Parts: structure tokens; C-alpha cells; sequence
């Protein structure tokens, strides 16, 4: 009741691939980040340009929740200024970036025995990912000075690459949930306000 | 959290017997589960991996299964060495959790124990407080019960106990009961008297003296 | 071979901190994923933290988070425990160990020999020694170690001749915040008059050697 789906963002039974980062748009909402101070188990939440306490009292033209599922040693690319695999090739944050990262152990959920290799990254691309830019080529990457025509082999990779989640890899190597809240504040009136 | 349960606490087996230990796990374990022996004294030793997995250089009387939230581990044949603690530890899920442990010692014949009373000194009489100390030598098992007699009063809470390690040549052990008090409480009585029950014994035995 | 070296411990008043070290040999430590387990006297094995092979990733126990911090020196092969804020319930012995699952060891396969943690508000002691003297065939003496602190004190009996019949008992933490043991013997009473028994106590923390001879009164 007027209160926005951070739940079904939160608490989704799966989560999407980091290279294709789902976003959820909310407006229009009175926003409770008290619900999101709740699970212990988070290993981020780190705030940009924002103090947690006065999102509470704060009134924004939208708010944008990116979530994806990443390994752990990764989970520092998720942040603005940085560089690496995740943050160059799969998703990145602007430098300005205004919100808030969350993101928490799931080894629980994502690992499979025999290994979980539904959740995939990017690993070869030919520049830089901008800010908030989602790739779901799966072109074949050219490597070489032979063009590929679509076919795999020598100088010419598939770009996407599995994670293959195994509930006994080490905890740097284990899946880790990560969502992005984004407090955009542009030429427009505020529609979601903390109450 | 997986809380880990390890049946028996307490496991009293002669060698050459087979053992065999128990560990529940309160909802599934999705990673590993482990197998760990430990002594006074020592850090513990890997024994399994895997919930099956022996590590290398242990003896292969050590075996594992088990799977989802049960599991044991098996001693086919009890070398002396191999009486000590057990722990079980589950890896997948966080906080990673251990069992309570199990403890096994040697199975061997009931010993009453023998029970000796001994009156604070004067020298520490002499410092303001009373020790009254009731020692129980070389008994099997290791259940044994101390009831400290005041004036015919049974004491509660201003008593200590200490029980040694199984002893290497006849598996006893043995206990040391302390009692402590003021210099002017120990003199505002007369009986003191330390009471055993054990199962060796058919009566309790009770050892006392007048200060 | 495989070693893990820990140091830093030792005795902390509560609220202080500690800086726990363990020095890693025989391995590639900068390819091992590593955790800090503890273990309370006369308790189990507990969980305390871990850290990536990286440094990148890191979990602690609910009853740490906030105080103590986990962090390692992969070029040095060190491995570092910053415990701040600490509390009696901190006390244990501390155990720095190696999830080997880069070599298909899904389990923590290397310890250490652990260091040693004490936080409390007690100051180092020396122990005071009190004869229990003897008084049907067989006669038991003993020595009364009390109130000293920190642990341990070592316990001989004619400088360490005599030792069948000797039974030193583990000390038990007095309410005061001191520690207190005994250490008995059962002889042959014939000897009660011809042999003589002194108990020789040892306590490293406050330098202090006591010897203590036991007679009948
Ligand atoms: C969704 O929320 C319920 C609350 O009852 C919880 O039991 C469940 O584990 C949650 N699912 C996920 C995927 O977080």
C-alpha cells in the first residue's frame, strides 16, 4: 500500500547475469529504506553522495534498483573510479554516482553441486562499458586480424564466460548478490519521498 | 546458521572396538562437511573432507559418509591414540559452524574412588580465607558426585571442582574439590565433611573433620 | 613443510586491542583463503573470520563484526587479526588455518599451534603455595597453588622425581578473577617420616619459583 517494491527486488528468488544487470524503475512511491537496514548478512553498503539516515528524509524524481549477481572479489568494482573485468566490461558506475551499493553473500541460493552456469560475465569486449550501459552481444570477439564471420576458434573468443558457482569454492570465489540504488534529482518534480 | 548436534557427548569404548560417530546438521549442508581430532593441549588435525574424503598421511581405519543433514565417522578398529575429541564443521554456509564435539575414552572396569580430606592450613589461615580440599583418587567412570557438609548443611555455590585427563597406565581419573571461605566463617562452624557418590561405591562415603 | 606461526596475543584489560599474527611457511600463502578460529578453555572450536586468497573478500562471526578485522600481507605471507573493543568473552586460544580447496582440500587441513588471548581486568600474580599434609596403607599429601594470574603455572614434585601417584589438577578461574589448582600424590605412609616431599611451583608470567615442603602436623 503506496509503499515501493524494494522486496520484490530484494527477496527475487533469481537474480540476472551481470553482463545483463536487471533494472527495476520506482516512482511514484513512498520509499522505506528502514525494511532495507534489516538483513545482517550484507558485505557493502556503501553510500555515495548520500547519508543512509536522510534517504529517509529525502525526496527524489526516481530511483533505479540494478541488480545482478557477481563473485566476491569482484563486489569492490561496484563502485564509482574503478577498474577490472566487472566494472569495465559488464557494468559500471559513473563517477558522480549518487546512491547506494548493497551487496551480500549467496552461496546459499546461487551455488549448485556440480556447478551453477546460468550466471555469466563478459570477458573480452573491444572498449570500456559507459556508465549504466547494459551489453548482451554475444557476438564473437575478434582478437585477431582474421575477421571471425560468427565462428569460434583460434584469435576469435565467445565474449561471454560462466561463473560456474560451486558451494565449495572459496568465499572470494563464491556468488555474491549486489543491488544499485540510483537517486536521480533532474529537471523534474520529485516522486518518491521517504516516510 | 546450521547448528551442528554430534551424538553421544561422551563415548567409552575398550580398543580394538569400533566407533562410530554421529553429526546432525540442522538443515542441509550444501558445501562440505568435516571430520577434525583434537587432544589436550593440540590444534586440531584434519581427519575428513568431503563428508567422505580422507586427508592424506590419516590412517585408513578412519572413514566418512553421510550426506544432506546426516552424517558419521567411523573408526573401524581403536588404536590408544585415537581417544580424544571429535569435531564436526560444515563449509558452504555462512558463519561457518563446528559440532559440540565428542568425547571418546577408554572403557575399562568401575573403580571406586578413594576419598581424602584435607583442612585449610595455618599459613593460609594466617591470610584471612579457609580452603577445605576433597580429593578422589583413581575412579572409573568419570560420573562422580561432591556434597560439601557444613555443620550437617549441604553447601551450594562457594565450591570449585577439577577433574584430570585419563590417566595413560589404568584409564582413571581422579577430582579435586575446593571450598572456600572466610577465616571467620570457617570458624563459625564445627563438621566439615565431604560426601562421594559414585558408582563404584554402594553407599556414599563420607570423609570429615572437626577445626 | 606446511607452517603457521601465530603471535600477538598474551593479556589485554577489557575494552583494549590486539594485533594477532600468524606467519605462514611452506605454501603459496598468496594462492590460500584463510580463517581465524578460537577456541574458549574447556570449550569447542568457534568460527572468527576468514579472508580471500586476494585480500578482496572477507565474513566475520556475528559476535566479532564490528570490532575485529581481518587482513593479510601476501608479499610478506602474513596474516593479521586487529581485534579492538575486546571483551572477557574474547578469551580463548586463537588458531590461524588454510581452506585448502585450490588443492581439492574442501576443509581447513593446516592449523597452527594457536596464541594464546586473556581479557580481563586482573592483574599478573604470583601464586601463594599451602601444604595439604597427610594425617589406612596408603597416605595422600598434596600442594594448594592459589590466587595467582595469568595461567599457566607448572607443578613438580621433588624436582620432578617423584611422579607416580601424581595427579595435578587442572586450575579452575576463581570469582575474584584469580586462578587456583592443586597437585597431589598418594605414598606409602611408612614413608611419611623417612622421605621428604616438596612440591615446586612454577609461575613464567610474574618470575616467581616456589618450593614448598610437605609434612604431617
Ligand atoms: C523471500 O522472503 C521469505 C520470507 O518469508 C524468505 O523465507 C525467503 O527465503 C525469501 N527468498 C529469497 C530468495 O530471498
Amino acid at each position: 500500500t503506496n509503499l515501493c517494491p524494494f522486496d520484490e527486488v530484494f527477496n527475487a528468488t533469481r537474480f540476472a547475469s551481470v553482463y545483463a544487470w536487471n533494472r527495476k524503475r520506482i516512482s511514484n512511491c513512498v520509499a522505506d529504506y528502514s525494511v532495507l537496514y534489516n538483513f545482517a548478512p550484507f558485505f557493502a553498503f556503501k553510500c555515495y553522495g548520500v547519508s543512509p539516515t536522510k534517504l529517509n528524509d529525502l525526496c527524489f524524481t526516481n530511483v533505479y534498483a540494478d541488480s545482478f549477481v557477481i563473485r566476491g572479489n569482484e563486489v569492490s568494482q561496484i563502485a564509482p573510479g574503478q577498474t577490472g573485468n566487472i566494472a569495465d566490461y559488464n557494468y559500471k558506475l559513473p563517477d558522480d554516482f549518487t546512491g547506494c551499493v548493497i551487496a551480500w553473500n549467496s552461496n546459499k541460493l546461487d551455488s549448485k553441486v556440480g556447478g551453477n552456469y546460468n550466471y555469466l560475465y563478459r570477458l573480452f569486449r573491444k572498449s570500456n562499458l559507459k556508465p549504466f550501459e547494459r551489453d548482451i552481444s554475444t557476438e564473437i570477439y575478434q582478437a585477431g586480424n582474421k575477421p571471425c564471420n560468427g565462428v569460434a576458434g583460434f584469435n576469435c573468443y565467445f565474449p561471454l564466460r560462466s561463473y560456474g558457482f560451486r558451494p565449495t569454492y572459496g568465499v572470494g570465489h563464491q556468488p555474491y548478490r549486489v543491488v544499485v540504488l540510483s537517486f536521480e534529482l533532474l529537471h523534474a518534480p520529485a516522486t518518491v519521498c521517504g516516510p | 546458521e546450521i547448528v551442528l548436534t554430534q551424538s553421544p557427548a561422551t563415548l567409552s569404548l575398550s580398543p580394538g572396538e569400533g566407533a562410530s560417530l554421529s553429526c546432525r546438521a540442522s538443515q542441509t549442508v550444501i558445501g562440505s562437511l568435516a571430520w577434525y581430532q583434537q587432544k589436550p593441549g593440540q590444534a586440531p588435525r584434519l581427519l575428513i573432507y568431503g563428508a567422505s574424503s580422507r586427508a592424506t598421511g590419516i590412517p585408513d581405519r578412519f572413514s566418512g559418509s553421510g550426506s544432506g543433514t546426516d552424517f558419521t565417522l567411523t573408526i573401524s578398529s581403536l588404536e590408544p591414540e585415537d581417544f580424544a575429541v571429535y569435531y564436526c564443521q560444515q563449509y558452504g554456509n555462512w558463519p561457518l559452524t563446528f559440532g559440540p564435539g565428542t568425547r571418546l575414552d577408554i572403557r575399562r572396569t568401575v573403580a571406586a574412588p578413594s576419598v581424602f580430606i584435607f583442612p585449610p592450613s595455618d599459613e593460609q589461615l594466617k591470610s584471612g580465607t579457609a580452603s577445605v580440599v576433597c580429593l578422589l583418587n583413581n575412579f572409573y567412570p568419570r560420573e562422580a558426585k561432591v556434597q560439601w557438609k557444613v555443620d550437617n548443611a549441604l553447601q551450594s555455590g562457594n565450591s570449585q571442582e577439577s577433574v584430570t585427563e585419563q590417566d595413560s597406565k589404568d584409564s582413571t581419573y581422579s577430582l579435586s574439590s575446593t571450598l572456600t571461605l572466610s577465616k571467620a566463617d570457617y570458624e563459625k562452624h564445627k563438621v566439615y565433611a565431604c560426601e562421594v557418590t559414585h558408582q563404584g561405591l554402594s553407599s556414599p562415603v563420607t570423609k570429615s573433620f572437626n577445626r | 613443510d606446511v607452517q603457521l606461526v601465530e603471535s600477538g596475543g598474551g593479556l589485554v584489560k577489557p575494552g583494549g586491542s590486539l594485533r594477532l599474527s600468524c606467519v605462514a611457511s611452506g605454501f603459496t600463502f598468496s594462492n590460500s583463503e584463510m580463517h581465524w578460529v578460537r577456541q574458549a578453555p574447556g570449550k569447542g572450536l568457534e568460527w572468527v573470520s576468514v579472508i580471500s586468497e586476494s585480500g578482496e573478500t572477507t565474513h566475520y562471526a556475528d559476535s566479532v563484526k564490528g570490532r575485529f578485522t581481518i587482513s593479510r600481507d601476501n608479499a610478506n605471507n602474513l596474516l593479521l587479526l586487529q581485534m579492538n573493543s575486546l571483551r572477557a568473552d574474547d578469551t580463548a586460544v586463537y588458531y590461524c588455518t588454510r581452506y585448502n580447496w585450490n588443492n581439492r582440500v574442501y576443509a581447513l587441513d593446516s592449523w597452527g599451534q594457536g596464541v594464546v588471548v586473556t581479557v580481563s581486568s586482573a592483574s599478573t600474580k604470583g601464586p601463594s603455595v599451602f601444604p595439604l599434609a597427610p594425617s589406612g596403607g596408603t597416605a595422600a599429601l598434596g600442594c594448594l597453588v592459589k590466587d595467582y594470574f595469568p595461567e599457566p603455572v607448572t607443578v613438580s614434585w621433588n624436582s620432578g622425581a617423584l611422579t607416580s601417584g601424581v595427579h595435578t589438577f587442572p586450575a579452575v578461574l576463581q570469582s575474584s578473577g584469580l586462578y587456583s589448582l592443586s597437585s597431589v600424590v598418594t605414598v606409602p605412609s611408612s614413608s611419611l617420616g623417612t622421605q621428604t616431599y616438596i612440591c615446586n611451583v612454577n609461575h613464567k608470567p610474574s618470575n616467581t619459583k616456589v618450593d614448598k615442603k610437605v609434612e604431617p602436623k
